[PDB]
């Protein structure tokens, strides 16, 4: 599934935040698939992603 | 698990 856009888009966010794919997703939809605003997404929060999400990123 | 949000929403 997911538009080779918006994946790329995910290995940019999961090799940016590297902070696991599936929630670097879970990022790409809670960020409105921006990507700016993603990164910053994961810059965001950075209180509550807990160390499975966070990988040493 | 989720629930889980980034960006200030």
């Amino acid at each position: 599934r997911l538009n080779p856009v918006q994946l790329e888009l995910l290995n940019k966010l999961h090799l940016e935040t590297k902070l696991n794919a599936e929630y670097t997703f879970m990022l790409a939809e809670q960020s409105n698939w921006n990507y700016e605003v993603a990164i910053k997404g994961f810059q965001s929060s950075m209180n509550g992603i807990p160390r499975e999400a966070f990988v040493q990123f | 698990d989720s629930g889980f949000s980034f960006g200030s929403k």
